């Protein structure tokens, strides 16, 4: 009989002012990091936050309530330690990885890659991939930005919630 | 007069 | 629309004849004792608001007067000419003591800043210029209109200066930085008049197309007063909520600010020897109480209007009609 | 899937690259080649920013007037709050702010009519070992006899107008044959 | 006219001493490129240097992105001609009378919106990382003070310098008049046309050796060498696997320690 | 003729006014003249 | 909780609020010259005041001797800047 | 205005439609992009270089 | 809207009027006033509240003023300067109640006795630590060291005088013995300031090695007296005598810093939690308001900053 | 125009960009500038010119007609739809909706053309003729159940008292054309 609905949902759906994105969470690699994302999603922590950073042909980053890149906190209080596991690497576009200021300092901030960047492997905790909506990701990856990589009009995460499937509608 | 604290540079 | 507020009819009771050319200014002294008027006879005449008596004529301008303002903070009167001169008149000597030089063609509006010692004047040449009324120094030139400007109104809070132009735009200006940041393009025709409602954060502007209402500071749009399809060039707005628009064809409409209902049309009849063309209006001001209106007329007369009282509110009513 | 290896953009479907397959993955044109015109973009109210043309070339000024919410008649007999004239503190703070800038300007303007700097140079080659410099500024003494140094009646055309504001009229009243 | 608190200058002009005395002007020179009047700075960069002064105004320094004295690029220290060639920014800057004054007036307004941190559109936006990385290799990595420091003693060139120990100016061979590097104007250097030192740099950059693949189209094999000796210094298979798979799918890998 | 009293309208584009950015690619378009 | 970089700070944050570093990667596009803090076109320019006499001393030591005591704020271990063999000797 | 409207109504009456080609696009592309409301992001540039530009030039 | 924590008119104030480099500043213990001075020699008094107007200014100094402290009852201000003199100013009269003159070289640092007879400890570039008494021309005690002394304090009972100097180590003299009872060892460079804890158990001492060291000066300690070391501040080539001060709750410690930043440390953890910009030069002095969470800082930038904080 | 011919088209842009700074409400210039870019085959520039023109003058009909025609001649027809969709957001008065309807009829989209009518009647439906033309559109395609609904809803829309009887006669004559004649008498 299937498992009951519980916080280890395999997917998380983002509803945004650019379209809808689904993320596949790699529970067998970074379970503390995934449940941080899924809990903060469940707690509406990312609802109303913005993608404060966009670097063309590199990375899309968001998930700071202040939009500064300095804010945000994990469910464990502030920082928690990395879950580096080199069976996962930033092999291409649409890898979902947790942003950190330094080793073992993961917070709430996350980023989506746009290129193979394997020399960055082991410095950031990969914890999923874009499940669907990569066309939206490519559209965001070409929006032109100021010299601090902040969008001149925001992309706002208007809702985030966990889901049992990658479906988007 | 009232005022504020200008942020300097850092290394 | 919603619920016109009832306002008493306006009635006429003066014709002051004595300009030898069109009248095109009025302003009422802060004291409410006297008002000044300026005319195409190049003379400024000072009239006594209650008696209507004349008691000055000031002959300094060179070809035509058409701007007058009495400062609400200094004993000075400012005036602007089609002769390209802005003059300062000192109401302790009745002589002239300042000239503000830089306008390249006819001045046609001026305003005196309600709390700074700063004066702003519109002209042909499609600019307004800001003056320091102490030093005569010019310390902004609001180029940005593309055709002749003639209205400016000032207020202490941003936007400190509002200007209206024959390019059919209103502009809102940052008087500190000297830049513009609005263009209220919605008029189809020359915006010849402005007024800021004396107790709301709101202002109206008039063109042959429509009279439009606007919410400050943003400059966002509020519903239009329409059907006065003449060449308009006056607005006066009242502490009680009346606005009045006078037109070059001599017709004169009174309106309720809150609803845009029109509840008077007065057609002026011009004084002897002038009838058909000359009927036109171009000035208006309210006295400081807001209970008398003064209009200046192409028939070379000043006329003054007053509110009826005798049995009005029951005979007149307004219903609901949203 | 770890027995499979992707080889083209078809192989990913609508998802992104797979981090568990240690091969170079390009789900679209992204990252294949190398890195000047605004993108078409959605607004926070769910529409799409075709109007964004009108915001190029300005200081982020108030003139967003390019939708139609802002030309249709907003409410009559308004709910008075923002529509109230601002308080006494506002006219005082505004008036004091306006003069204090122009005052400092006017003093230099009629003139037209120790102190140090600490410099932190992004060019990291630097002075020896120093991430910053500290430096003394002195003013060249103006010779009170020397006449104006340079010809300044040079004249050039008026700077281009700020980019057009949308024209925002009501629809044309047609009045064709008789009028 | 244009003014600012501090000049746009690289490190080689200021360089050796962290501490500096500098003289400032209110506007008091006309910019050597655009003849607008501009606020000048004068400094001696340490022992033995001459007094150097700002020669460009800031709008001209911003529009090329160059040091106001030596007019080399602020990022790479290369002549403008070299940088504009690699960036592919053509000779776009208007040069005549009204055009450049009108252009500079519009640049100054646009930069005034921007914030003051940046050169204009073309170099500030420029994307081509492969072009940037070419420039970084040619640029050189150490400041050249000899070019900063002093003038030559022309009475000594004639051979008659009665000042001789006291002299300021140098007592050494001038550059020979055949040596086209001597000829360089200012405008040729700033606009970046016929700049002799740029052409020397570009010729060596084109001369510098690099790979071009074999004519046998079907070959997909790369020899690799200089891996160091066998033992603990030798790279592992993972160190090749976890890097070269960033570029593409290896079909076969072989090591010869 | 050697002159300084006018801008030479053929040497370079006079008072050059650039076409604004827009959503489309304009470098894409290409042309030739014959 | 954080407070963004602003021309002036009105409201006295502690330290976790101002200083805590910006999270996430840093560009490969723009390396060691371009990443640094700046304000004018090359640099962070800010006014300073010093003990003139001591600032005068530090010029004269670098010029005559080849070394100086490091001007920078937060100099860390790099107390002296110059021909360090002479500074130690 | 009305003479401009006369050219468009004349020019569209003259314009023979694409319909057999248009149906093919309607199959693969047709639902997702090709129907768009005002507020949806058409992606891909549509630049049918040789035939259409010569046709538009002659037009 | 925003949180507020004091009766200041704005959460920070910029005080302008000085032209000299401000080398010292302290609050009156009643909290009504602060006094600040330095190379200008003029001592400027400021109100803490409202417009904070410079209601009084005292001249009379003719060598720059090193350090300046209020007497505990706030009746008098004691200040000392490079005119080799210690001057005591009556707060009501604004006049020099005493001008002690027995120093032979610059007096840099001063501390009045907390209770009992009013005594003034002072330390100087002649190497002597001297305790003056208001009642006599001659000092009570002169303790002579081989090396210049540039910091001084009493203990709370006003019977041990702690003086630090060029030696880095500390000559602490007990006024009944006239001997060094113990020395405090940890400073690698000269001691720029010493401040006694409100309770008197501890002192902090600031030194040119860019550390503040906390010392237990209680009569019995079973081991080394070094309680902790604080770092993050810096001393530049100016070699100023950057001061230090305690919070009246003792939970916070401050020190002057050449990096322009106002540092605050938590006493137990030695971490920083306040790093407050706004100065443009060396922050020579820092003090807490005795009743309210207002920070005073005086800098070489000719400016005095008042600001309020969330003392937790 | 003169600079364009020479292949100096790069300069010709500069001329028109300067010309637009003088007038900008320039509808002659805007047409000439776009038409220049079209004949040159510049079409992304021509698109950019129209995107500016319709943004700056949203209620000049000429740009929306010309722009939709350009995209249609390129077979961009998704983009040509989006232009008409964008245009309708401005509530352009009658001729704009009729041209969008007629556009969809040339494709034979007729159910999409029906969607345009239903939105057209919401904004404009105060005018009877839009209802009669809608019902005639349903009748001629053969949807006649829609045509009955359209007239009956038109009568319900105008009401019971202010009977718009030109609707009522039109409704009667439609039913007469059906041979519903009992209804037509009724
Ligand atoms: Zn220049
Ligand atoms: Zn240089
Ligand atoms: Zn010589």
């Amino acid at each position: 009989m299937p498992a009951p609905i519980n916080d280890q949902a395999p997917y998380v759906i983002l509803d945004t002012t650019m379209g809808k994105i689904a993320l596949e969470l790699y529970w067998n690699h970074a379970p503390r990091t995934c449940q941080n994302f899924s809990q903060l999603a469940k707690r509406n922590y990312y609802n109303g936050t913005i993608f404060h950073r966009i670097i063309a042909d590199f990375m899309i980053q968001g998930g700071d309530p202040t939009g500064t890149g300095r804010g945000g906190a994990s469910i464990y209080g502030d920082k928690f330690s990395d879950e580096i596991d080199e069976r996962l690497k930033h092999t291409g576009a649409g890898i979902l990885s947790m942003a950190n200021a330094g080793p073992n300092t993961n917070g709430s901030q996350f980023f989506i890659t746009l290129a193979p960047t394997q020399h960055l492997d082991g410095k950031h905790t990969i914890f999923g991939r874009v499940a669907a909506g990569m066309k939206v990701i490519a559209n965001m990856g070409r929006v032109d930005t100021d010299n601090h990589d902040r969008p001149k009009i925001e992309i706002r995460i208007l809702k985030a919630y966990p889901s049992e499937s990658s479906v988007l509608s | 007069k009232p005022g504020g604290r200008g942020m300097p540079a850092m290394p | 629309m919603m619920k016109p507020k009832w306002h008493a009819p306006w009635k006429l009771y003066r014709v002051a004849s004595g300009h030898t050319g069109w009248v095109r200014a009025v302003d009422v002294e802060p004291g409410n004792q006297w008002f000044a008027s300026g005319g195409a006879d190049r003379i400024i005449k000072i009239w006594d608001l209650a008696s209507g008596q004349l008691k000055l004529s000031l002959t300094g301008h060179i070809s035509s007067v058409r701007a007058v303002k009495v400062s609400p903070r200094h004993p000075f009167l400012f005036s602007g000419g089609e002769d390209k001169q802005v003059k300062c008149w000192d109401l302790e000597y009745n002589k002239v003591i300042r000239h503000y030089h830089g306008h390249l063609s006819a001045v046609q509006a001026l305003s005196v800043h309600p709390s700074l010692d700063v004066l702003v004047t519109c002209a042909r040449d499609s600019t307004a210029r800001v003056w320091d009324m102490r030093t005569k120094a010019q310390v902004h030139c609001f180029a940005g209109h593309t055709n002749t400007v003639a209205d400016v109104v000032c207020q202490s809070v941003d936007p400190q200066v509002i200007t209206a132009s024959h390019d059919a735009t209103v502009r809102l200006w940052d008087l500190a930085a000297g830049r513009s940041m609005c263009t209220l393009t919605h008029h189809k025709k020359s915006v010849r008049a402005l007024t800021i409602h004396p107790r709301l954060n709101m202002f109206a502007s008039a063109s042959p197309d429509n009279i439009k209402q606007w919410k400050l500071p943003k400059g966002e749009f509020m519903q239009n007063l329409s059907g006065h399809n003449a060449i308009i060039n006056t607005l006066s707005s009242n502490d009680d909520g009346v606005v009045v628009s006078g037109a070059d064809n001599g017709s004169l409409c009174f309106w309720d600010w809150r609803s845009g209902f029109c509840f008077q049309k007065i057609q002026t009849k011009p004084q002897p020897g002038s009838i058909e063309s000359e009927a036109g209006i171009y000035a208006s001001c309210f006295d400081k109480t807001g209970l008398r209106l003064i209009t200046a007329e192409a028939d070379k007369t000043i006329k003054m209007y007053k509110e009826d009282d005798e049995a009005t509110e029951e005979s007149h009513p307004i219903v609901w009609r949203p | 899937r770890t027995s499979f290896r992707p080889r083209g953009p078809e192989d990913f479907g609508d998802g992104g690259a797979f981090p568990e397959i240690h091969v170079a993955q390009f789900p679209l044109g992204l990252g294949l080649g190398d890195m000047n015109t605004l993108a078409l973009q959605y607004g926070t109210d769910g529409k799409l920013q075709h109007d964004a043309i009108a915001r190029i070339g300005h200081v982020k000024d108030k003139v967003v007037y390019s939708k139609l919410n802002d030309m249709k008649a907003k409410t009559w007999n308004e709910d008075d709050d923002d529509i109230q004239k601002p308080d006494d503190d506002a006219v005082i703070d505004a008036t004091e702010k306006t003069r204090m800038a122009l005052e400092k300007i006017v003093n230099s303007k009629v003139a037209s009519a120790a102190q140090y700097i600490r410099y932190t140079p992004s060019q990291q080659n630097g002075a020896a070992g120093s991430q910053q410099r500290i430096i003394r500024m002195v003013e060249e003494q103006k010779d009170p006899m020397e006449p104006p140094k340079f010809k300044i009646n040079q004249k050039i055309p008026r700077a281009p107008p700020s980019p057009p504001a949308p024209v925002m009229h009501s629809p044309p009243r047609k009045m064709t044959a008789k009028d | 006219w244009e003014d600012s608190d501090f000049p746009i200058l690289c490190e080689t002009c200021l360089g050796n001493n962290p501490y500096m005395r500098m003289m400032k002007d209110k506007y008091g020179r006309e910019c050597k490129i655009c003849e607008r009047p501009f606020t000048t700075f004068r400094w001696q960069p340490g022992k033995g240097a001459r007094y150097k002064n700002t020669e460009l105004c800031q709008t001209c320094a911003k529009v090329k992105n160059v040091c106001q004295t030596c007019m080399f690029d602020l990022e790479y220290g290369l002549p403008v001609q070299v940088r504009d060639h690699e960036l592919q920014i053509a000779d776009n800057i208007p040069k005549q009378g009204a055009n450049r004054d009108f252009f500079l007036q519009n640049v100054e307004r646009t930069l005034g919106q921007g914030d003051g941190t940046q050169p204009i559109a073309q170099i500030a936006n420029n994307m081509d990382q492969a072009a940037h990385d070419r420039l970084r290799r040619m640029g050189r990595t150490q400041p050249y003070y000899k070019r900063n420091a002093p003038h030559i003693c022309s009475f000594f060139v004639k051979g008659e310098c009665k000042r001789g120990e006291e002299c300021p100016y140098r007592h050494e061979k001038p550059t020979d008049p055949d040596d086209p590097l001597s000829r360089q104007n200012i405008r040729d250097r700033y606009y970046g046309t016929n700049d002799p030192v740029a052409e020397k740099i570009l010729n060596r950059a084109a001369a510098a050796p690099t790979l071009s693949p074999p004519a046998d189209t079907t070959i997909t094999t790369l020899y690799i060498g200089n891996l160091g000796p066998s033992g603990a210094q030798q790279v592992t298979e993972k160190d090749l696997n976890d890097f070269f798979y960033q570029y593409g799918d290896i079909r076969c890998l072989r090591v010869l320690t | 003729k050697p002159k300084r009293n006018q801008i030479d309208y053929s040497e370079e584009i006079p008072f050059e006014k650039h076409v604004p950015a827009g959503f489309h690619n304009p470098s894409e378009d290409r042309y030739v003249v014959e | 909780i954080v407070d963004p970089k602003t021309k002036e700070i009105k409201s006295n944050p502690k330290f976790d609020q101002l200083f805590k570093p910006e999270s996430g990667p840093v560009n490969h596009f723009k390396s060691e010259q371009q990443r640094s803090q700046k304000n004018t076109l090359t640099g962070f320019v800010e006014p300073a005041h010093l003990n003139e006499f001591h600032f005068n001393r530090q010029i004269r030591s670098f010029d005559t001797l080849g070394y100086a005591q490091n001007p920078t704020a937060e100099s860390g271990t790099t107390h002296f800047v110059g021909d360090v063999k002479k500074a130690e000797a | 205005e009305d003479m401009t409207l006369r050219q468009h109504t004349r020019l569209t009456a003259a314009l023979d439609p694409d319909l057999d080609s248009y149906k093919k696009m309607r199959e693969c592309v047709g639902g997702e992009q090709f129907y768009p409301t005002a507020d949806t992001l058409i992606h891909g540039n549509h630049y049918p270089t040789t035939a259409a530009m010569d046709k538009l030039t002659k037009d | 809207t925003a949180q507020r924590f004091s009766n200041l008119m704005a959460p920070t104030m910029v005080l302008l009027g000085h032209e000299g480099e401000i080398y010292t500043g302290a609050f009156s213990p009643d909290g009504t006033c602060l006094a600040t001075s330095g190379y200008d020699q003029k001592i400027f008094f400021w109100n803490v509240y409202g417009e904070c107007e410079n209601f009084s200014t005292i001249k009379g100094h003719s060598g720059a003023v090193m350090d300046l402290k209020f007497t505990t009852d706030s009746s008098s201000l004691v200040s000392c300067g490079t005119d080799k003199s210690v001057r005591v100013w009556d707060m009501e009269t604004g006049t020099c109640a005493r001008r002690f003159r027995t120093h032979t070289d610059f007096v840099n640092a001063v501390h009045p006795s907390r209770r009992g007879v009013t005594l003034v400890a002072s330390a100087s570039d002649d190497g002597t630590c001297r305790v003056h008494d208001m009642r006599t021309k001659e000092p009570v005690k002169t303790y002579t060291n081989r090396y210049q002394q540039t910091a001084v304090t009493f203990n709370d009972s006003s019977d041990q005088v702690i003086s630090g100097g060029i030696d880095n180590v500390l000559k602490v003299w007990d006024m009944r013995r006239d001997e060094i009872t113990y020395t405090l060892t940890g400073h690698r460079d000269t001691i720029t300031g010493i401040s006694l804890s409100p309770s008197g158990k501890f002192i902090i001492s600031n030194s040119m090695d860019c550390t503040v060291r906390q010392w237990d000066i209680r009569p019995f300690v079973p081991g080394q007296r070094s309680v902790g070391v604080f770092a993050g501040h810096n001393h530049n080539f100016e070699k100023n005598l950057l001061k230090c001060s305690w919070s009246p709750c003792e939970r916070f410690i401050t020190a002057g810093s050449s990096d322009r930043f106002l540092y605050v440390w938590e006493t137990l953890s030695k971490k920083i939690v306040y790093k407050l910009p706004g100065h443009m030069g060396s922050v020579n002095c820092t003090d807490f308001h005795p009743k309210e969470p207002i920070m005073l800082s005086c800098g070489s930038d000719k400016r005095v900053f008042l600001g309020e904080i969330d003392m937790s | 125009k003169w600079e364009e011919s020479i292949g100096e088209i790069q300069r010709a842009r500069s001329v028109f960009e300067r010309a637009l700074d003088v007038d900008h409400r320039s509808i002659s210039i805007w047409l000439q500038y776009a038409e220049m870019e079209m004949r040159c085959k510049q079409i992304n520039h021509a698109r950019n010119v129209f995107d500016r023109a319709i943004t700056i003058m949203p209620r000049a009909m000429q740009f929306w007609l010309k722009y939709s025609y350009m995209e249609e001649v390129i077979e961009n027809i998704p983009g040509a739809r989006q232009i008409f969709e964008r245009w309708i957001e401005w509530e352009p008065p009658e001729q704009a909706w009729q041209t969008y309807i007629n556009f969809e009829l040339r494709y034979k989209e007729i159910d999409r053309a029906r969607s345009v009518y239903q939105r057209f009647l919401h904004v404009h439906g105060i005018n009877v003729q839009n209802w009669i033309k809608y019902a005639k559109f349903e009748e001629r395609n053969g949807y006649i159940g829609n045509a009955r609904a359209a007239y009956e809803k038109a009568m319900e829309y105008f009401g019971e008292e202010d009977i718009n009887e030109t609707v009522l006669v039109a409704f009667a004559l439609f039913e007469e054309r059906q041979k519903e004649h009992e209804r037509a008498r009724g």
